[PDB]
């Protein structure tokens, strides 16, 4: 069932990240027909600094996934086209990250493009909305000012602090880049609830 | 002129020639061991290695055998020599490089993005024979290690096989550039050339003293040396004679067994637990220490020790001579060492000697500045231990009673004092040492005296109290009717009450020698000095006793007004130790731990002056039944074996059927085993033979003294059946024989384990060996408390003992945050009192009339009243949450506070000169406002009161620490509740609010992860199991061996039908295309397939869309599908078909009308282009295994799924939090999150696993960190810790953004440059190594690193640095 | 107790020889092949001041 | 060979150790056993 | 080719950065070490030499300690090393024990 | 320790003079006074059994057997008491010794079978001073009441230290009871050093002329353990505290 909730969750991932979308949205059976002909589906999102967000969700046995090829096509046609590009988010089926190959690609086009953030995440991270499920406390990014300061009174460096990764699901929907300060607040049994800044290092891929 | 330093930090490292040859003293020459009386100069014993032997000193430092630490020493091997701790590194150094030129043949810029440490390694992985070099082209040739030895390596230039000697090593790693290692993972002090020695060390003789058999071993080595030539060279290819190969290998081998033999060795005296890290440096020998067999003594207070006089001349401590103690210590002095209390030695400063008191000179004088050893007395503090030292009561400070006595040998303490050591007087054995010191003698009386354990640090509680005797003889005492009339005594028994407690007496001026004094106004003569308010009902009073016991009505609720007992008994619910919320729990929050050890022991007095008037004893015929109430029993034990009768009736005919999961034989073992429990109504004719009010066995187990309900029954009544692993007993007697007593499958309910008799009856040889049985299990399971958490106990501690408290009270590994705040909340959890919040449960019109003021018509009391509900609101929603991402985890309405503020207000409004006052606005006015401001500014607490005053902003982590108290309050100094209270009066509750908040603050510089080691180790002795050992060292998914899961439904609607959860929970479950499968073959065709030619004949007519496709080769994988099981679960045909083709588009099913035929394609083979053995036989059945796989229909992993109903909370219309109990959740065996999600009949928002791995890949860090709380909770129990030694756990296992172990992987990702505290856990030699070739330093923090390094750990005492106020002194003190 | 009848002609290490020792009153099969070590003492079962608490006993000093 | 002193605290134990036999598998083989009842006593061990 | 002495260099001496009274943020309460270690310090010290402002007369180091705590007479400092920067300073705060409160030694 | 048959057994707390001792109205005294509290959870019945039985044994004259697994009434030997003269429970008035005050309980007193166990007190008693035999590697005392060394403090008595903080307890026992001694290292290169202040040497053999040698406290069997590491080519170099100074 998880294309029909990826045709959910991703528009509210796309919402929930402050986008505004660059398309029209196509009825479901629409998107299942593209994902399974074309290989995958594109969804174009404008940020609030202008800049172009692109997230491809593949299918679980489509040419860019089993072959590093078509991926590398792929990605160097999508990377040199006449847009302010910001991120690429690549979403794939689980087993797309143990296989080595895809991943080479992804660190490559890393390489070729310090300027664009080129990310690949599983299915299950835009099955569900992230922030409302009961587990997870509830996340926030800080600016790098109040960051200063809060370490300023605390005479801490960054490295001091607790440490998140960037792929972590609720730090993906925020869209947290290494470097950054998410302020956590969670429930506590001692204190009935407690804030914590942890510091966005790199991510899992 | 040397002056103070402290090591800071340790750099580990690789030493070579050069290090050796600076470092050493002198040059090893001749064998000769001994010339005369003093060693041979020149040899491995010279003196200038240090002196072990007392005649001579030391040539190098002129220190005696006690000053010297020893110096090394130089031998110049003859040959060069590899380095046998790093010969791995050396391998791998041998393949990087080009052997002819020294330039690397592997590319140096693909390396360069990987970490330092690890890029040599995966550099040496790749293949490198066969290569060629650049710069002189040569091939590089294949390095192999050789299988005889460690240390040799072999050039096989395809295959031209040559023997690397080290001389030749040398010379290849001579010509390595110092950028090729620079660029290439290493450091510059890790040049490869150092790995082969041709200067060894000689280590000093204070290592080898016994001039023992390591001095073999470097004899053996210099002999042997000295054969070979002088300047032997080496040449790639050489031919060299066997005698001279011979000599080469034998002394490598002698080297790489000076250290590494057997992992006498160097390096074999340090790994195990007997060895040099855990036995020698982090343990201890020491002296001024003693140990006997401990007894007791109910005339010691509880913070008293009584020590025998031959220990307390044995024992010494050392007295300074000054000015204001020579009159003091002269008594000690003269009488010396014949008369107590005397002294031993003395310490004259004018020469620096200790004189023994007896040879002693006759124009001896004290002078100021002496130290006098005198003798120990009455009033010194000792340290008393006894081990397993499992919690930080285990050593406790006491004040030292001397006995006297000089035929006593023991060590007298309290009964009430054995709770804190976990002693009994059944033989045990406790240390006890005297500080001599005055720094020791401080701390001792300061910090570790034993009330500072009153409370426990694992469960915030109590730890003593009444034991036995006292709690029998409390009840005896406040009991308020005797055998023989009303429970009182005369004026002279009274006082008598009294002439033991040791404090002050009471007046009993107004009593007449014939007034009678009840023994409840006795007990109130002694609670008047510390009055508290208790309330609550005494373990008297049991239900269970209830129908066939009369209970006096001013015995069944205890109750205590300002220290009066009104009413009620005192036993082990108000007086008993461990009892959280009793007598002395009040008393110690009130008026101090000490306090409240006093009043035990004062209680302890009446209790047992009472019963030394009232007597108490035990009886044969206190166990004995009625004949009238032994043929009830015998009644009631033929009831429970003509209802076990009838179930073997039924499996006779046939007619047990179980549910749907159970076999037959566990159903029928369910049965039995409810059938032949016994009914409550048992306790009639037990309580029919006895007197409660005499009978003295009744009266220890309903006080609750000692013994329980089960221990009488089986004493007078039966004991029932054996349970063992909540089963019945098992037959191992040769298959369906439980004893040889039994006949095979007996249905009797004997054969089993059913004991007919009590033990006063006496058993038979059958129930005595059941019984035997039952017993010897307690035994081994009790024998696996020590072995099972002991070693997780350490591992536990070493993962968990870096963490300190900051100045900020932060939790921090020595610069790295593991903690924000201790425990988030910031406090002790020795300052804990559980107090309820008596708004979480009320609802909007309750709240409204309970707490809203309507006598002053101002907005102020609007807004008063819309904190109450937003602080109700948001502990609602908070543990609401909670309740959801747990498993059966409710809200509770009562928290752990560190201030108790509704009892603060009572105890004022009691001692208050006012009544009711009138009204007045302006009171009510201003005490809003001063309550107000107090809210504002209470989590200034955490900072200090210079900030306070200057307002300065305060940070969000602690505004949200003091929520809890700001909540609790605004409730109980509500308006509502503060009218009688003067303006005057509230600044007085205000301050003692906030001074009893100060005090319950954490410590700086407190080392609280051994705290939560020693805390949540100790409830696993009651429980180590696979579960355990899954949490802690972060076992994976698959790892898991009790995976489970708690799926909500869709609809809080629809919760309700049971019914329509038992549908979804058929659905999610694993239905794969196995168990539907009964028969399967894989494969003019085979026999018995006309009917398969018939099903082509019928199959192809029905529908001509699809016949055999023009791929399919040679296969028939012909299955046949059980019906029964179709009908069972209600799968369709077309569903099965339906599921194979839209999963396996390799296949053609021909489904027939069961019977299923499955072909396959050529397509399905030629794309295994990875595979170049691939035949037809494995392929086929690799395609059956994964078609085999398919599922038919549910959520992958999950194997079972049962109905469970849940209790949870919910806010009704009218925003009342009510309890309900009807709904209905599934909870599966084994865990799928994503799969439950991919799901619309579950909620995907509430989805609850067990799994730590599962919660982590699925919703992140702060997610697994709550999973780690909730799954250690669950193995704690009942009485597991506090809460914040369970967020010590998770808060470290998830500080570096994913889940780490509490093993050696856990603490290398943790804490990686600690090398110190890494080699002390597991393996020092394996640590050693890799931080020898890293370069590692390790900067010293924590409690290992110092220790190690034989410095003390900055934590506790030495946390804060002194220095000394110069502008004071200057200014009040003169030279 | 009567750890062996030649003791006196022993030089042993850490054993104990006792002098009295009494046969039990209620006696069991097992005193027909060893020799009892042990006396019939006279055990009241009573709280007695509180010195007997957790397995101690007070014993007479005659 | 399994050989032990013969510390001779009383007759008793004398005749006990002559009649001693000595050896989750380390906690399986210290159970009572069905097979024991007459052969080896159920109560005495450690 | 050389010794590790040789690039060895010495940890660069320090300035002891004071943090001024206002802006001090640790607690102006003795935590329970900091007053025992007080204390004993001072006890030790009494051992040595025995001048003391106390206008009492007591027979023990550790009597007149407890009593010179608890009177405010003690002629001791207490420094909180909050932090080490690695341009070398040690910014540490100073507090007077006669001036901050005592927490409980029964 | 003491012990009946039953299993029941007790270190001996206290002894009492004949006239401090409990005594019934004609005039029987215990040897042992057990607390009635030790039964209730051992269930040791067979030892209330055997001062039942053996009390109408002693009146009778006789000595009867109490083999296990032989058919017993204790209904019928209660009545054997009544039948000798006794209660049938077996309790008597008792009188207080020391106030001479009866009890108001009829206290169970009989005949109970005891034996002494050998463990005797006087052999696991032991005190050591502040000096004895010293381990010749280590330093540390050697092990134990039987070499006439110390006792131990081991590796779970030092997190309980830790744990309370007690660092001059630490110091006290582990450096200045155990083995604790003074190590000399140099500044300039963080290797041991030769510091001797009598017979003045102050060198370094590293430096020599850039000596600057800072006394750390030290124990020996951690000095031992730098040796035994730099005696397998692993190099130790201690980096010490930096100097402080105010400004100006
Ligand atoms: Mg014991
Ligand atoms: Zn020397
Ligand atoms: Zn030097």
């Amino acid at each position: 069932m998880a294309m029909q909730k990826l045709f959910t969750y991703i528009y509210e991932f796309i919402e929930y990240r402050k986008m505004v979308l660059l398309e029209e949205k196509v009825p479901y059976d629409k998107f299942v027909q593209m994902v399974l002909n074309t290989g995958f589906f594109r969804i174009n999102a404008e940020t609030l600094n202008h800049g172009i967000v692109s997230v491809f969700i593949f299918g679980a046995n489509g040419k860019y996934v089993h072959h590093g090829g078509d991926m590398r096509t792929l990605l160097t046609n999508t990377l040199n086209e006449k847009k302010h590009y910001e991120e690429l988010i690549l979403i794939v089926d689980k087993p797309v990250l143990s296989k080595k190959n895809i991943l080479d690609i992804i660190v490559e086009q890393r390489a070729a493009n310090p300027t664009i953030v080129i990310n690949i995440y599983p299915y299950h991270l835009f099955c569900i909305n992230i922030p409302k499920v009961s587990a997870i406390p509830k996340h926030k990014l800080i600016t790098q000012e109040e960051a200063q300061e809060f370490l300023g009174r605390e005479y801490l460096q960054p490295q001091d602090l607790m440490q998140i990764s960037a792929s972590d699901p609720p730090v993906v929907w925020l869209g947290g880049r290494p470097g950054d300060f998410v302020q956590i607040e969670r429930p506590s049994e001692t204190a009935m609830h407690a804030v914590v800044i942890r510091f966005i290092t790199k991510s899992k891929i | 002129e040397a002056g103070y330093a402290e090591i800071a930090a340790v750099q580990f490292n690789i030493a070579g020639d050069n290090d050796h040859k600076r470092q050493g003293v002198m040059e090893v020459t001749i064998s000769n061991l001994f010339e005369g009386t003093l060693p041979a100069e020149g040899g491995i014993y010279d003196a200038r290695m240090g002196t072990t032997d007392h005649h001579y000193k030391c040539i190098t430092c002129s220190h005696q055998r006690k000053q010297c630490m020893g110096h090394p020493g130089i031998l110049q091997m003859h040959a060069p020599v590899l380095q046998p701790l790093f010969i791995a590194e050396i391998r791998r150094w041998l393949r990087v490089i080009c052997l002819n030129c020294g330039a690397p043949i592997v590319d140096l810029k693909r390396y360069e993005h990987l970490i330092r440490p690890k890029r040599l390694i995966e550099a040496a992985s790749s293949q490198t024979e066969g290569k060629q070099c650049y710069v002189c082209k040569a091939v590089h040739p294949k390095i192999v290690k050789d299988s005889e030895d460690y240390f040799t390596f072999w050039a096989d230039q395809q295959g031209k096989i040559d023997k690397l000697y080290p001389q030749i090593i040398r010379e290849i790693f001579s010509r390595v550039t110092y950028d090729t290692v620079v660029k290439l993972g290493r450091s510059k002090n890790s040049h490869p050339e150092k790995l082969v020695l041709k200067a060894i060390q000689i280590p000093p003789i204070s290592i080898r003293p016994g001039i023992h058999d390591i001095n073999n071993v470097i004899q053996y080595l210099v002999r042997k040396n000295l054969l070979i030539p002088k300047d032997l060279q080496i040449v790639r290819g050489q031919k060299i004679p066997l005698n001279i190969d011979r000599n080469l290998q034998t002394i490598q081998q002698l080297y790489y067994n000076f250290l590494l033999d057997s992992v006498p060795s160097i390096m074999r005296r340090l790994p195990r637990k007997e060895g040099r890290i855990r036995k020698s440096l982090l343990g201890s020998q020491v002296w001024s220490i003693s140990r006997s067999t401990i007894c007791g003594n109910s005339d010691l207070h509880l913070d008293e020790v009584g020590y025998p006089i031959s220990f307390a001349r044995t024992l010494q401590v050392a007295e300074t001579v000054q000015h204001y103690n020579i009159n003091r210590l002269m008594p000690y002095f003269l009488n010396g060492k014949r008369q107590y209390p005397g002294c031993s030695r003395v310490y004259k400063q004018i020469t620096q000697s200790v004189h023994d008191i007896e040879g002693l000179k006759q124009d001896f004088r004290l002078e100021v500045g002496d130290i006098l050893y005198r003798d120990v007395v009455t009033g010194d503090v000792a340290f008393f231990n006894r081990q397993p030292s499992l919690e930080r009561s285990s050593i406790g400070v006491h004040r030292i009673v001397v006995l006297e006595n000089p035929k006593i040998s023991t060590f007298q303490m309290n009964v009430s004092a054995c709770a804190w050591y976990n002693a009994d007087f059944d033989g045990d054995q406790m240390n006890l040492w005297v500080p001599w010191s005055v720094m020791s003698r401080v701390e001792a009386e300061l910090l570790c005296s034993v009330r500072n354990w009153f409370i426990s640090t694992k469960s915030s509680g109590p730890v003593n109290g009444q034991v036995q005797d006292s709690t029998v003889g409390s009840f005896l005492l406040t009991r308020t009717n005797t055998p023989m009339g009303k429970n009182v005594m005369n004026k002279l028994h009274a006082m008598g009450l009294f002439q033991t407690t040791q404090t002050d007496p009471p007046c009993f001026a107004n009593y007449s020698p014939t007034d009678l004094l009840d023994g409840k106004s006795v007990v109130s003569m002694l609670l008047r000095q510390t009055p508290i308010n208790y309330q609550r009902a005494p373990t008297w009073y049991s239900e269970v006793y209830a129908p066939y016991m009369h209970y006096n009505k001013q015995d069944i609720s205890t109750q205590i007004r300002n220290g009066e007992l009104i009413e009620g008994v005192l036993d082990k619910k108000a007086v008993g130790a461990g009892s959280s919320g009793g007598i002395y729990h009040l008393i110690s929050r009130r008026y101090g731990p000490q306090q409240a050890l006093k009043m035990i022991f004062a209680t302890q007095q009446l209790a047992l002056n009472y019963v030394r008037n009232a007597g108490f004893t035990v009886s044969t015929a206190d166990m004995l039944l009625t004949p009238e109430a032994h043929q009830e029993v015998q009644e009631i034990i033929n009831e429970l074996l003509l209802e076990s009768e009838e179930i073997n009736n039924r499996l006779l005919h046939g007619d047990i059927m179980p549910p749907i999961g159970l076999t037959t034989h566990d159903f029928y073992e369910k049965l039995q085993l409810n059938a032949l429990k016994f009914p409550d109504r048992i306790l009639k004719p037990i309580m029919n033979s006895i007197n409660p009010e005499t009978n003295g066995l009744f009266q220890m187990v309903a006080t609750g003294a000692k013994g329980s309900n089960p221990n009488m029954i089986h004493i007078m009544a039966g004991i029932g059946q054996i349970e063992i692993n909540t089963q019945r007993i098992q037959p191992q007697f040769s298959f369906g024989r439980t004893l040889v007593y039994y006949p095979r499958f007996a249905l009797e309910a004997q054969a089993y384990g059913f004991i007919c008799n009590s033990y006063i009856a006496g058993l038979t040889s059958p129930e005595f060996i059941f019984g035997e049985m039952n017993g010897r299990f307690d035994l081994i399971n009790k024998a696996l408390s020590t072995s099972s958490t002991g070693y997780a106990n350490r591992k536990a501690i070493f993962g968990l003992q870096s963490c300190i408290v900051d100045y900020y009270r932060r939790v921090s590994i020595d610069t790295r945050l593991v903690q924000q705040l201790y425990g988030e909340d910031g406090l002790d959890a020795r300052q804990l009192e559980t107090v309820r919040f008596e708004t979480i449960m009320l609802s909007d019109q309750e709240l409204e009339d309970k707490f809203k003021y309507t006598g002053i018509q101002s907005p102020l009391f609007e807004e008063e009243f819309s904190r109450l509900k937003k602080d109700r609101d948001k502990y609602r929603q908070i543990f609401l949450n909670v309740e959801n991402f747990n498993f059966s985890q409710l809200l509770t309405d009562v928290r752990q506070v560190p201030v108790n503020v509704a009892s603060i207000v009572k105890n004022i409004l009691l001692s208050s000169t006012s009544g009711v006052l009138p009204f007045d606005e302006k009171s009510i006015l201003q005490k809003y406002a001063m309550v107000k401001t107090f809210c504002k500014n209470l989590p200034y607490v955490f900072i200090n009161n210079i900030q306070e005053r200057l307002q300065t902003p305060i940070p969000v982590y602690l505004k949200r620490a003091a929520s809890l108290m700001r909540m609790l309050i605004r409730i109980e100094l509500a308006t509502v509740k503060t009218l009688n209270i003067t303006c005057e009066q509230m600044s007085a509750i205000l301050d003692l609010i906030r001074l009893q908040y100060t005090q319950s603050l954490i410590n700086y510089g407190e080392a609280v992860g051994i705290l939560a080691a020693q805390s949540v180790s100790e409830p696993l002795t009651q429980y180590g199991i696979v579960r355990p050992q899954e949490i802690f060292s972060a076992k994976p998914v698959e790892a898991e061996q009790s995976s489970e899961m708690l799926l909500r439904l869709k609809n809080p609607e629809v919760e309700t039908n049971k019914t329509y959860a038992q549908e979804i929970a058929n659905s999610i479950e694993l239905i794969t295309f196995e168990r539907l499968i009964l028969q399967w073959h894989l494969l003019v065709m085979y026999p018995d397939f006309a009917s398969d030619v018939e099903w082509m004949t019928d199959f192809l007519e029905n529908h001509p869309l699809l016949q055999p496709p023009e791929d399919i080769a040679n296969w028939c994988i012909r299955l046949e599908l059980n019906k029964t099981t179709m009908i069972l679960k209600s799968i369709s045909l077309e569903s099965i078909i339906n599921s194979l083709r839209a999963k396996h588009p390799n296949t053609y099913i021909m489904h027939s009308v069961i019977i299923i035929r499955i072909y396959l394609r050529e397509s399905a083979f030629r794309r295994s282009t990875n595979t170049r053995m691939a035949t037809d036989e494995k392929i086929a059945v690799n395609v059956v295994d994964k078609l085999l796989n398919s599922t038919i229909r549910g959520i992958p992993g999950i194997k079972n799924a049962n109905v469970v109903k849940l209790m949870r909370h919910r806010v009704d219309a009218q925003g009342k939090l009510v309890r309900l109990d009807n709904i209905y959740a599934i909870k599966t065996n084994g865990t799928n999150i994503f799969g439950a999600m991919l799901d619309d009949n579950i909620d995907p928002y509430t989805i609850v696993s067990s799994s730590i791995g599962d919660t982590m890949e699925l919703y992140g860090i702060e997610a697994a960190r709550q999973k780690i709380i909730s799954e250690i909770r669950t193995v704690m129990g009942d009485k597991g810790p506090n809460h914040r030694h369970l967020l010590m756990y998770a808060d470290l296992m998830t500080r570096t953004g994913q889940v780490t172990s509490l093993e050696k992987a856990g603490l290398n990702a943790r804490e990686p440059s600690n090398v110190l505290l890494r080699m002390a856990l597991s393996s020092p030699v394996q640590v050693l190594t890799d931080a020898a070739v890293d370069s590692a330093v390790n900067p010293i923090y924590g409690i290992a690193a110092p220790t190690l390094m034989g410095s003390v750990p900055r934590i506790g005492t030495m946390y804060s640095d002194i220095i000394m106020d110069e502008k004071y002194i200057t200014e009040n003190y003169k030279s | 107790g009567w750890y062996c009848f030649s003791w006196p002609y022993r030089v042993d290490m850490n054993r104990f020889f006792q002098f009295y020792n009494e046969m039990p009153l209620v006696k069991t099969i097992a005193h027909n092949y060893v020799i009892p070590n042990g006396l019939n003492t006279i055990v009241a079962y009573m709280i007695y001041g509180g010195y007997n608490q957790e397995d101690s006993v007070i014993v007479s000093q005659s | 060979v399994s050989t032990q002193s013969l510390e001779r605290k009383n007759l008793l134990n004398t005749i006990s150790a002559l009649r001693t036999v000595n050896t989750e598998r380390a906690d399986m083989m210290r159970r009572v056993h069905a097979s024991y009842p007459g052969y080896i006593c159920v109560a005495q061990s450690a | 080719s050389p010794s590790i002495c040789e690039g060895f260099v010495q940890a660069s001496s320090q300035t002891l950065v004071i943090i001024p009274d206002n802006e001090r943020i640790t607690s102006n309460v003795l935590t329970t070490f900091e007053a025992t270690r007080l204390v004993a310090v001072r006890a030790q010290q009494l051992a040595i030499n025995g001048s003391t402002m106390l206008k009492k007369k007591y027979s023990s180091p550790i009597d007149i300690a407890k009593q010179e705590l608890f009177n405010r007479k003690i002629p001791l400092l207490v420094m909180r090393c909050i932090k080490v920067t690695p341009e070398g300073q040690k910014i540490v705060e100073i507090w007077n024990p006669r001036e901050m409160g005592i927490p409980l030694l029964d | 320790k003491m012990s009946s048959r039953s299993g029941n057994k007790g270190i001996a707390a206290l002894a009492l003079p004949t006239s401090d001792m409990p005594f019934t109205e004609d005039g029987l005294q215990p040897d042992l006074i057990v607390n009635p509290h030790s039964h209730p959870s051992r269930m040791t019945n067979g030892q209330m059994i055997e001062t039942t039985v053996g009390l109408a044994n002693a009146l009778q004259g006789v000595v009867t057997d109490g083999t296990a697994f032989l058919p017993i009434n204790v209904q019928l030997l209660s009545e054997r008491l009544a039948q000798e003269g006794l209660r049938f429970n077996g309790c008597q008035k008792m009188f207080n010794g020391q106030t001479g005050e009866y009890f108001d309980a009829a206290i169970f007193i009989g005949p109970t079978y005891h034996q002494r166990l050998q463990k005797f007190v006087l052999d696991d008693r032991y005190a050591v001073a502040s000096y004895g035999p010293t381990d010749a590697l280590t330093g540390q005392p050697l092990d134990g009441k039987r070499s006439h060394g110390g006792l131990r403090l081991g590796e779970m008595e030092h997190w309980v230290l830790t744990a309370q903080g007690a660092m001059q307890t630490i110091i006290e026992k582990s450096h200045d009871d155990s083995d604790g001694c003074i190590s000399y290292i140099c500044r300039n290169c963080g290797e041991p050093a030769i510091y001797n202040a009598s017979h003045p040497i102050y060198k370094c053999m590293n430096c020599d002329v850039q000596a600057d040698i800072g006394m750390v406290d030290s124990r020996r069997s951690s000095i031992v353990f730098q040796h035994e590491m730099r005696a397998a080519n692993v190099n130790i170099t201690s980096v010490l505290s930096p100097r402080v100074f105010q400004p100006a």
